[PDB]
Formats: structure tokens, sequence, C-alpha cells
């Protein structure tokens, strides 16, 4: 994939530097792509010591300039806002210090210091003047500065403060954003099932700010599909195959489209190559990263459990033969997978015979017509 | 006696009266006289050692009873046969539970015997060593015709 | 009888099993005359009854004397409803005596009822939650916050046997459930299941001591290879039949 549409694609500053950094030192060092635009996207802003990175090997050369300026404008405005708070602090104005509050948070965040610009932003908690406008602002932006410190606890902390906030409106997306964060919170803390629930959810149609609309895609899919513990025939087939709005999201990465379809159609080594296929990819997004090996894992182990409970005796060789991936690969797999308990495969490698099972038998059917029989019974003292 | 007149409780006499009931498993003995000791008397030592062993052929850890059992305990000493009795209970369980056994296992359950000592309670049960020691419409007709007409009714 | 009755209460609470329950034998007198004495009377005679059958390892007995003192859910599962007469002191006796007995209930059958009694109160029905879990931890838990009604004297019961020997035999009723019903069994698949109960070595002697127990059959257990091997039917037919045409009975006569 081309690098320029995915740092286009996301709005936000973060995802604009800190994805292509991540894509630098994510995947390989020599690569100008993930560099370069960084390095032309920092010298857009006030942050010298990301633009102190950049000037470091593997980044774009020192300009003097650049960084005098950047400082000296930085050391103007920090005097100007501390005088103006004075000021505000001693009209007695709830508006203009929440606005100094305010002011001061963008000015610690655009100079790239976090934590300062974390607590200016709260301290806006007494003056505002509104809970649901002063308040739940004040809220998206500690999201979006936890979510650059890496605190996804306080990323569902200020979900819970917003969301459980009294007054909500239907037609507004914050809805959405909120569902977002969450969303990401749970991504970034077997399979979760939360993160999944909350990007099927919904989309606002507005720009999400903190997800990629391709990104709300992928991960919804790929989260869901996992799943196996959590999610409902309805929940492949409920809330992602039925799901229509989600429908939105999901035409703008068809390669994910097509994996789900595959899966939920029952062909799962055409839907593994896909997966085998981006995985490359998948390992440069910033936040997907570190759960890949997981959720694939994870997928191939659905899979075998569909195969696995519909055939009582299995030749194993033969399905790695094919598998259309290599029969000695899948074995290991399948024993990986097995001592997790995740599978009740009866696998000897040796053998390459696989055997799994679900007058006893006679005697099974028997107890439960019993059963039966006793509810019915049941019913009908009920109904004496 | 001893419940009901604390001051009596003797430990030996206590301790002695349930190895016996031990030796006397399966049967419900053992049961029976916890039922008659109370909490703070059980808790003691060494009853609560005691217990603790008799919980252990009571679940059929035999191996685990075994290494538990202090063989030089002096309780034991006068209790002539409670070695024996004990593996009179477990050839009761592993005639019930098993169909063929290990030579080797049967043994270790019976309190590591040499081959024998096994051989002796193999002849006690009658056991023999195989491959390895050998251990071990009319009516119903107008039922239905009945059970239709009931149905059709 | 009253007397009597209360005479081996007393006894119980500061007095040995087998002697009270000598007098619970003696005890049991024609219903008739209690039950033109007084309601209550009848109660406390059951509450007796349950408590000797408590007492008693089968908990049959004492389902059958508290479903009388009060309410119970029948076999063929339809409710029991016990009268109100009797005066409200001893009907919330009675009640107290009914969540003595769900001890007693839950072991007599089945399964999740709890609708006669309360549905806010967590005491009971997490505890029912819990048992349908078949997980231990949160079973012990349980125990363990609710350690206080467990206790209410404190001599009497010093340790929590009861409750204790209860939770033993309830974790064991799971693996029962399976019930075997495979001819042969893969090693693994066991492991898996057995790993789950605290002991790591169960298994290995877990599942040995469940085929002594005989609730659970194991075939080929021990075995070199080390995987488990797991008119009559025509009876059990008609007995079904039965149960059907007597159904059709009730519902017919009704």
């Amino acid at each position: 994939y081309d690098l320029t549409t995915r740092i286009a694609h996301f709005l936000d500053r973060h995802l604009v530097f800190p994805l292509l950094e991540f894509l630098s030192v994510k995947e390989i060092y020599n690569e100008k792509e993930l560099l370069q635009g960084k390095l032309d996207l920092l010298s857009d802003t006030n942050m010298v010591d990301f633009a102190m990175d950049v000037y470091k090997n593997l980044y774009s050369d020192d300009i003097p300039h650049a960084l005098r300026e950047k400082r000296t404008t930085v050391v103007a405005q920090l005097k100007q806002l501390q005088a103006e708070t004075e000021p505000i602090v001693k009209h007695g104005f709830r508006q203009e210090y929440l606005d100094t509050l305010y002011r001061y948070a963008k000015f610690q965040y655009e100079c790239g210091n976090y934590s300062g610009a974390a607590e200016y932003l709260y301290f806006f908690r007494v003056l505002v003047p509104a809970t649901d406008r002063n308040a739940l602002s004040s809220l998206w932006g500690k999201l979006a500065s936890e979510i650059l410190m890496q605190n996804w606890d306080a990323a569902m902390e200020d979900l819970t403060r917003l969301k459980e906030t009294i007054d909500n409106n239907s037609v507004s997306s914050p809805l959405q954003s909120l569902q977002q964060r969450t969303w990401l919170i749970h991504w970034s803390l077997k399979g979760r099932d939360n993160i999944i629930d909350l990007f099927l959810y919904q989309p606002q149609y507005l720009n999400a700010i903190q997800t990629m609309c391709p990104h709300i895609l992928r991960y919804l899919t790929t989260a869901v599909i996992t799943n196996k513990d959590v999610r409902k025939r309805r929940q492949v087939l409920k809330d992602l195959v039925k799901v229509i709005q989600q429908e939105s999201y999901t035409y703008k990465d068809p390669i994910t489209e097509f994996v789900e379809c595959l899966y939920v159609n029952f062909d799962f080594d055409g839907a593994q190559k896909k997966l085998r296929e981006c995985e490359s990819v998948l390992v440069n997004d910033f936040f997907l990263v570190a759960c890949l090996e997981d959720f694939i894992e994870n997928a191939r182990l659905f899979i075998f459990e569909t195969f696995c409970r519909i055939h009582q005796c299995i030749s194993i060789n033969m399905l790695a033969d094919k598998l259309n991936m290599t029969p000695e690969e899948a074995e290991r797999w399948i024993v990986n997978l097995i001592r997790n308990a995740r599978l009740d495969a009866k696998i000897d490698s040796k053998l390459g015979h696989v055997v799994m099972g679900n007058x006893x038998x006679x005697x099974x059917x028997x107890x439960x017509x019993x059963x039966x029989x006793x509810x019915x019974x049941x019913x009908x003292x009920x109904x004496x | 006696l001893y419940q009901f007149n604390p001051a009596f409780f003797q430990t030996t006499v206590t301790a002695q009266i349930l190895l016996k009931a031990l030796t006397n498993l399966p049967h419900t003995d053992f049961t029976l006289c916890k039922c008659m000791i109370d909490q703070a008397h059980q808790e003691e030592r060494p009853i609560r050692q005691i217990l603790y062993l008799g919980d252990l052929l009571e679940t059929c850890h035999f191996q685990a009873f075994w290494q538990a059992l202090d063989e030089n305990m002096d309780l034991l000493e006068g209790i002539t046969g409670f070695e024996d009795s004990v593996r009179k209970f477990i050839c009761h369980v592993v005639g019930i539970t098993y169909q063929h056994i290990d030579r080797w296992l049967l043994a270790e359950m019976l309190g590591d015997l040499s081959d024998s000592q096994l051989k002796v309670w193999m002849s006690k049960y009658g056991w023999s060593a195989d491959e390895q020691i050998f251990i071990c419409x009319x009516x119903x007709x107008x039922x239905x015709x009945x059970x239709x007409x009931x149905x059709x009714x | 009888y009253f007397s009597l009755v209360g005479l081996l209460r007393l006894h119980s609470l500061l007095g040995d099993y087998y002697q009270a329950i000598k007098v619970l034998e003696n005890i049991e007198l024609n219903k008739k005359s209690m039950y033109s004495r007084v309601p209550e009377c009848q109660v406390t005679t059951y509450y007796y009854v349950g408590f000797a059958y408590l007492m008693m390892r089968r908990y049959q007995d004492a389902i059958r004397v508290f479903a009388n003192i009060l309410l119970y859910i029948q076999r063929t599962k339809s409710m029991f409803q016990r009268t109100t007469y009797k005066y409200e002191m001893i009907n919330k006796q009675n009640e107290q005596m009914h969540a003595l007995l769900a001890i007693a209930l839950t072991m007599y059958p089945m399964r999740i009822d709890e609708s006669i009694h309360l549905q806010l109160r967590e005491k009971y029905g997490d505890k029912m939650l819990r048992m349908q879990k078949g997980d231990p931890q949160v079973y012990e838990e349980l125990f363990s916050y609710s350690c206080p009604k467990f206790l209410s004297e404190p001599f009497l019961q010093q340790l929590k046997v009861f409750s204790d020997e209860v939770q033993q035999q309830a974790q064991l009723s799971t693996i029962r459930s399976f019930l075997k019903l495979y001819t042969t069994m893969p090693v693994a698949k066991l492991a898996g299941f057995l790993d789950l109960t605290e002991q790591e070595f169960r298994i290995q002697l877990l599942v040995f001591k469940h085929k002594m127990k005989n609730l659970v059959w194991t075939s080929g257990i021990s075995a070199l290879d080390g995987e488990f091997q797991s008119x009559x039917x025509x009876x059990x037919x008609x007995x079904x039949x039965x149960x059907x045409x007597x159904x059709x009975x009730x519902x017919x006569x009704x």
C-alpha cells in the first residue's frame, strides 16, 4: 500500500506523525517514506523534540532556523498565556479562565509536552459552565491526550464520565467518537469481545478524529471474527454479516469484507490466505500491531473447530496436503492450540490421523427423553 | 462419655478408637466416631493428624496414605494388625475399581510390598497374574396396545 | 411429643448426633392431634425431621418433611403450595426452614428454582448460579463472603463442618454429568476437563477416584495406551410411554 494515502487518510496529528514513525521503526529503518514524510510533517508544527529526533540519523538533516524560530515563538507564547491567565484568574469570568486552561492545553499539546497538556486540559473541570459542552469536550481532550500517552485505562474513565454524563443527544455522533475511543481502549487492553461490539455499533458518517474509517472496518472485522468464545452465530451473522450500517465501513476495505465472507462461508483456506497477505500491512498498524499474531491464531483455531466438530474422524495428512497450507505447519499449529484446551483434537502427528469425539449411547437418548417428560409433568402441576 | 465429661477426655484412647474404626472401613465406623468428637478436640494433636490420615484412606489416596504414615508412629505399635487391616480395605476397593492392575502398582498401593508379600494378598483374594496379576414379548405388545389406546382417547 | 422434639433439639444444639436421632425415631406421632392443637407444631415437627435428614446421609426424608412444613417443587415439576394458617412468626420460622431446606433440596434434584424465594437476594440465587457454573472458584468465594450466615452457638458450629462437606459433594456432580457415554476417549480431552479441578494430578488420580465412586464409569483406565474406553431399552421406552399417558390423564381429568 502507498503511504501518501494512508497518512492522508487519518485526520489526527498523532496518527499523521506517530504512524509514520511507527511504520519507520516498525518495519525497516532504511526505507525513506516513513522518515521523509514524518520529517516534512513535523517541520509544519511546534514540536522540536519530534523535530530533534528527525534531526538525528534516520531523519531529515537538522536545520538551525527551524528550531530557533519554533523555540522562540514558544517562549513568547508561554509568557503571553501565562499573563493572560494571571489576569483571568485575578476579570473573574469562568469562560475566559476555561479558555486559558484550554489554550495552555493546546499550547502544551502542540509543543509535545503531553503530561502538561493533560493537566491543564482537565483543570478546566471546575470552570465548566455546563457539563455537556464544557465538560464533555474536556473529556474528548483527555481522551485524545490519553490515547497519545498510551493510557487506555484513563480513556475508558473519561469515556464513562462523558457517556455517564446526564445530557445525551442522539443526533450527535459524539456517541460515535466515544464508541471509537472505547473500542480502541478495549482493543489495547482470550478475545475481549468488547472491542468488536463497540466498533460494530455505529458509523457517524462524520470524520472519526480517533479512528480511521478503514481502521474501524478492519478492527471491528478482525476482532469479531476472532471472538469464538464470545461471538454468537448472530455475532458472526447478526452483528457483522446482517449489519447493514457496518457494511459502509466494510466496503471501504474490501479485502477484509471478502475475508469475512470467506470465513462465514466455510472457506477457511481462502480466508487465511487473505490474512497471510495482509499480515505485513497489519503489522504496520500502530494500534493493531501488538494483537495481530493473537487474532489470526484465534481465527485459525475457530476454523479448526468448525472442521473438527463436523467430522468424527479426520485424515490429518490429507488435510495438511489439501489444506492449501503446509501440512507440517498445520500440525504444529494444532499442537500449539491443543494444550491451551482451545481444541479437543485427538491428534498424533506421526499417524496423521486425527479423531475428535463430542448401551451408553442408547441410555443417553433415553435420559434426554426422560428429562423432557419431567418438564411436561412440571407444567401439568403448575396448571393444576 | 468424653464429650459429656470433657475432663476425662483421653488422647491415647481416643486415637486408638479412631484408628481401630479406620481398620473397619468400608464400614461407617470412622464417620460415626467423628460425629462423637467436637471440633475443638478434632483439631488437637494427634487427633487432627489421625483424621487427616483417615481422610486419605476415605478418599482412597493409598500411595499418599502410606507416604504420610509415620510407620514408626507410637500409637500404631500397640494396634495389632493395623497395617494389614488397612490392606484389606484397599483390596476391597481394588476388587471393585479394577479389572486388571499392574503388579508393581498393587504392591505400591498396599504399602510398597516385596513380591513375596504381594503374593500373600493376591492369594488371599484369589487374584492371579495373566500377562501381570490376574484379578478379574407378548406382555410388552399388550402394554403398547394399551398405551396407544390411551393416546388415541 | 413437643417436649421430646424440643428436648431433642436442645440436645442437638448441645447434644450428640446419635441420641438425638434415636429420640427423633421415637418422636413421630399422629398428625391430627398436632393439626387440631395448632398450625405451628406440625411445621416444627417437619423442621425437626428435616434436621434429622440433614444429619442423616440421605437428603430424601428431610426433603419430604420440609416440603410438608413448607411448599416445595414436586417431582414432575409441579408447584407445591403450603397453607398460610400458622401464626406469622411461625410462618417466618417456616420460611427460614425452607431456606435451610434449599441445601437439602438442591441435592434432591433440580434445578434453578427461587421463584417462591425473593428475586432480589443474591445469597441463594448467587449460590445457585455458582453450582450451575461448575467452577469451585466462585463456590469457594460464595462461602468466604457469606461466612456470616454459616456461623449463625459459635462453639456449636466452630468449623463450618457441614457446609464444606456439602460443597465437596457438589463439586463432583458436574464431572459425572458428562457421564461417559463414549466407548473410547482421548486422554487429552479428559486432562483438559480435569485440569479445571484444583489438583493437577487428580485426573491420573481424580479420574481413577471417580471410578471408585462409581458415579461415572471409566474403561481402559491405567492402560498402556492411556486412552479411556466407555430388553432393558424396551423397559425404558415403556416407562416413558407410561409418563406420557399419565400426563394425558391429568389433562383429561382437568
